[PDB]
């Protein structure tokens, strides 16, 4: 077993930690277990904190300023090592005890412990103008040593560590969705059928995405193009709700619909970001400092409490749209299309032991 | 940079 | 989960050929796609690769400028591009499937193919008598591997022991196959790309 | 940057049940990104170890592998009949893709004596034009040996695989010639 | 004064009237009277029969004729003249007794009388390609004799007259009708406020629109274009609910509002057939034959009874839009537009004492 | 067509 | 197709408070689209009934018309002085808009004696090279007079409007001639 | 609400003119505009129309093909088009307004332009005396209109009875004033366009 550790520039100070990504059940969340090295014979100080923070770095537009990102700060909690508070008693992990006794008597335990419902690892797709810092959600933990909370940080006397908060497809899928459409004209009392359905809500990424459709087709029209595709919603809470949308893959069916006719057939969408890499602002997973990374998983909310979740919250839906003739005693005013939106859920399965990397073939 | 370590046991 | 590929053959150097890797049961856009080399009596060698969903191509020093690879996501198959052949570059070639989340190795290989790259003709084998313990027969300036070797017309299965064949300087090929007997015919011997069974006796 | 894996040993012969051991080595520093893979001859490679420590699916439990500093270690416990082939030693962190070179596992059997046999040219080589001369040898243990040649290069040598019935192997080496040169002596 | 009337083709039948339009002040309507000049003589079915019809002629798109159009009755009374019904006993008007002095006793008096919440005479403005009658809804007036009702009737024994039902604009106007508008983002707290006010309520026919507009925006985008125009909401009672909207005239400034910078000012438009000619399915006041008429007048409806009224409602608004500069964190995802509406009321004045007639200047 | 007649008074 | 109107008669006189009428006359049925107009000398049109019924805001109420058939017909009750002017009959039922020829109204007067004047031409005339020769005539009432002319066409009227000092016209016949044919008598 | 028109004048024949009407208290778009002639001694006569709502044109048969008719919704004034103009056309026009909703007569009108098309040019007064009861002072031969005729400089405002000038067929005109005066001078005449005052004194 391996573990990770960085140090100060200085080099009297260094911190150690048994991993990157931390897995969230929703219900609770793996607490965060470290050791850190102190030498407290070259430092007068003799104070020693480490904090654990969750902020929203952005660019700005207006300032002309190139490189300056702003940043707000949504959930910051520091704990102080040394001197060893009598008041923090806290067990210690299986590797922590280990990592004491190896590293001996000159280093000192901490543990942060994460409320729940907060935002998850995400970024946002930067642009080709783009030579900032990486844009989204993304936890950090910084530790240093000061004689107090508010004296001035040095840039030696601190470090910076970046880890993940991730989630994890549930083992248990649930019913599959289907959903059907219905429209009605006014020439005509014969009503327009549609039904949609998906194979199963839950998908791997990368895996084809194949949906079941039928048209029952009663009117005196014909039906010219059927258009298929799935967008991402993007939901962002910094000072107020901001909605937008954008396609990943669309495909256009050429299929034409008799009057009082019926059809059904079956097609396949695949999402990935090789056709998509211009398209600004699209939500990207965790990265740490620029590895490429897939299109960000989709997010379990804390099921129906109907919060007002900070930060972005993600989700998929799957459109299908019909093209009807136009003409007649309405002309061209009328608008005679017919939709459906089916949502669906992706993430990634359960990793077996090992976690993902930083971009294995590195060149 | 980031560097790693073990615990030889 | 089956690979299959297929497009070998002997081409004159300086050419091309096509290989093409038919995956089944799985589709390319979940996979990392691999091509790995290995010479006779050498080791393997990785020479290319292709990645679906970044859209990466990477591609051996050795073998820069003159190889590229495709894939066609309709029929889940990649092809091959390999052009300027050089006559080393003659080698068993294999088509192997990989894990795109995360990497973990090679799981899935293919059947493996031959490619010979040589500006050499097809030969017709030579049969020789070994007078004499054991009794031989000798093949030699024949091309291209393989040949059907067999003694009394497989009659005698006893002892023989038929050696791998060797590559001369000349281009062409030779092997020698043996069989031993104590105190005491007929070197039944066939050439498959020449359609060619050239038989002879050995005697004292 | 190209990394270059030395294998070591190249090869070893051993009985059944033995206590085995391979060691492979990295030029820098590579972390856990090593798989390990077996190939029978003739046929397509197969993984056994990836990440260095971790076993495949399906795999038995004898093997075994290990980790130390740039040094890595692969480990045997029991050697069943079928675990007789070639095996190697792979990383994955930096490009390109670089192989080792491999080891040969072979079963183990005691001293056989080498039977020396020799074949002058056929009468028909005298209408060939070609001289060659051939020397037998079977059934001998191990594969190493020492030839003399009399009556100095251009000679081809070539050995048959272990015969199982017999688990020896069989020495060919011949020496071509013009038929002056094969006159002169 | 002077009376229209028409005879049958046979000659035997004349019918007379004191007008062809009838004001509706909404809770009543004028009762419409007349009287009908009869040849008992030589008719020998012995009745006579009188009949107002309120139907939606309406052409077909399926039907590859050229021409056919379909009638759909909505109300329809029907009234017996002779033999004179002593149940049916009313008053006669001034005048309907002077034509019944007039003509003697061989003419009969008739009079329906229309109930409330009911639709006006509109037109729908047919296409380049339309050959057949108009499209909309008109009144009409049939009389003819038979021995039955159900009995075949002849177009030589049938005569047909077209009569129009208009509002006119209330004499008392309301209040002044202004609407604001405040958008607000997510990048900075600062709102974007906007007012919109036009002049009065009641306009004319092509007079000109004047509407007062002020622009407060505090925040750090820069308003690009403005977008002003005023489009025709129709509503289709037929079937079911039928929506659709067409502009009538769009102005568009190249306004351009710095950050954190007010605006005001005023502008005008004008609406009118000419450059909207070719703009299909319009909606056009009542027509007799062929006669060019204006823009469909807005139709008033009985207050607030939340009446289902058949056939056609017309209603008019102002639009004002604003474009704003994209670009950014979310790129040109967002949509930052920002717009108002304002709904007005549009008639004609009470006509004095000559009644609209047929394009005066005839050629 | 339509006739336009009078009342004479 | 085009509308041809008749307006008679002509042109009367008339002594104040007067009732007058006026007949407008139509080529075809013209319905009731009729209008009429007045002109002062030298000034614009002024509308005075439309519809042929139908009086104008802000008219004097003497102003009265009337229809019957084919037949329009304009009566004034008491003629105001400021009444005397000519007058229109217009119909606006087809394209083109054709107007009429117009009636002058006039005041009322006594006979005037004419006054005989003749006007030998000056002495300069004979320098100029062209002889001409003018009679005066003055307050004569009514318009209609005899000239005799002696010493035979190619002669000028000129003829002024009612002085409202005196209410009489002024007549003056001038006749241009060659020096040769003045001098022949 | 005032009706303004300008841009009348003395034209060659054949030419072309701009008559602009200036509207003012209303829009094009609620009125409908027509144009109305008068020749001298003769009546008035309508010779075009203009329609903004509708937007049609209507013309009289006797000036098609040579008059054309515009408006500007800008500032609701509207130019008239004439081209190859004959002598006979020449009269007083006239600009007027009507209501669109609907026709009811011609109820506003402007205040007339004289327009002259002759290719005839400025001719000086011509005065002469008038010996003898009554006193004249004939004028001729000028062109154009009008003359500023006065006796004694004004003095003799008593019996004076000036004429309306004539067009004789030379193309120019004439006009001749007298007074009478029982027993017993000055024939104070200007012609305004030649700006020449011409005076004579008759004598028996």
């Amino acid at each position: 077993t391996r573990v990770f550790k960085k140090a100060s520039p200085n080099g009297k100070l260094t911190v150690y930690l048994g991993k990157r990504d931390f897995v969230d059940h929703i219900d609770l969340v793996d607490p965060v277990d470290g050791v850190v090295l102190v030498d407290p014979e070259y430092l007068k100080e003799r104070r020693v904190y480490v904090t654990l923070t969750c902020a929203f770095r952005y660019g700005r537009e207006d300032l002309d300023v190139l490189g300056l990102t702003f940043r707000k700060d949504l959930f910051v909690a520091n704990v102080q090592s040394f001197p060893p508070a009598p008041e923090d008693k806290k067990p210690l992990t299986r590797l922590q005890e280990r990592l004491i006794k190896k590293l001996g008597e000159h280093a000192y335990p901490f543990t942060f412990e994460i409320p729940p419902n907060l935002p998850c690892s995400v970024t946002l797709q930067p642009g080709p103008e783009d030579t900032g810092k990486a844009c989204g959600v993304d936890y950090e933990v910084k530790a240093f040593c000061a004689e107090n909370l508010e004296e001035k940080i040095h840039k030696r006397n601190s470090v910076r560590l970046v880890i993940r908060k991730v989630q994890y497809a549930p083992e248990r899928p649930g019913p599959q969705p289907t959903a059907e459409t219905t429209r009605q004209f006014l020439m005509s009392d014969k009503p327009l059928h549609l039904e949609a359905s998906l194979d199963k809500e839950i998908y791997y990424h990368g895996e084809p995405i194949s949906v079941n459709v039928h048209v029952t087709n009663n009117t005196n029209k014909t039906v010219k193009k059927i258009k298929i595709s799935v967008r991402q919603y993007a939901d962002i809470c910094l000072f107020n709700t901001a909605q937008y949308k954008c396609p990943v893959a669309m495909e256009e069916a050429d299929d034409t619909v008799a009057p009082s006719s019926t059809f059904c057939k079956v097609y396949t969408l695949t999402p990935f970001l090789a056709n998509n890499r211009e398209k600004r602002g699209l939500a990207l997973d965790g990265k740490l400092k620029h590895e490429d990374t897939n299109l960000a998983s989709s997010t379990l909310l804390r099921e129906g409490a109907n919060r007002e979740i900070l930060g972005i919250i993600v989700s998929y839906k799957v459109k299908v749209k019909l093209v009807v003739s136009r003409g007649g005693l309405l002309g061209d005013l009328a608008s005679s299309d017919v939709a459906v939106e089916l949502p669906f859920t992706l993430m990634h399965p359960k990793p077996k032991e090992e976690p993902p990397h930083r971009e294995v073939p590195e060149s | 940079e980031s560097e790693s370590s073990s615990f030889h046991s | 989960v089956q690979l299959v590929e297929s497009g070998g053959g002997l081409v004159q150097p300086g050419g091309s050929l096509r290989l093409s890797c038919a995956a089944s049961g799985f589709n390319v856009y979940s996979s990392s796609i691999h091509w790995v080399r290995q010479a006779p009596g050498k080791g393997l060698e990785w020479v290319a690769s292709i990645s679906s969903y970044y859209g990466y191509t990477y591609y051996a020093d050795s073998v820069k400028g003159r190889f590229t690879i495709s894939a066609d996501t309709s029929k889940n198959t990649a092809y091959l591009q390999m052009n300027s052949l050089r006559a080393e570059d003659t080698a068993v070639y294999y088509c192997a499937r990989s894990r795109q989340f995360w990497y973990s190795g090679l799981d899935y290989w293919g059947q493996g193919t031959l490619v010979t790259v040589s500006s050499a003709s097809t030969k017709g084998p030579s049969v020789f008598p070994l007078a004499p313990a054991a009794l031989g027969c000798l093949v030699k300036d024949y091309f291209p591997e393989p040949v059907t070797v067999s003694w009394n017309s497989g009659a005698l299965t006893s002892g023989v022991h038929t050696f791998p064949a060797v590559l001369q300087s000349s281009g062409l090929y030779s092997l020698s196959s043996v069989v031993t007997v104590p105190s005491s015919y007929i070197c039944n011997v066939n050439h498959k790309p020449s359609n060619t069974k050239v038989d002879k006796k050995v005697e004292p | 940057s190209d990394i270059q894996m030395t294998q070591s040993p190249s090869s070893l012969s051993a009985s059944v049940g033995d206590r085995v051991t391979i060691t492979c080595r990295a030029s820098q520093s590579v972390s856990s990104a090593v798989a390990w893979y077996q190939q029978k001859p003739g046929k397509a490679p197969k993984l056994l170890i990836y990440s260095a420590s971790s076993l495949y699916s399906g795999v038995p439990s004898r093997f075994s592998g290990s980790r130390s500093g740039t040094d890595f270690t692969l480990t045997i416990s029991s050697l069943q009949p079928e675990d007789f082939a070639t095996y190697y030693c792979q990383q994955y962190k930096y490009v390109p893709v670089t192989f080792g070179q491999g080891t040969k596992v072979e079963i183990k059997r005691t001293v056989a004596a080498p039977s020396v046999f020799i074949f002058p040219p056929s009468d028909s080589q005298l209408k060939s034009g070609t001289a060659s001369v051939v020397c037998l040898l079977n059934n001998f243990y191990p594969r190493e040996a020492k030839v003399q040649w009399k009556v100095s290069g251009n000679s081809q040598e070539s050995v048959t695989e272990q015969d199982s019935k017999d688990s020896t192997y069989s020495l060919s080496s011949t020496l071509t010639l013009s038929k002056a040169d094969y006159e002169k002596h």
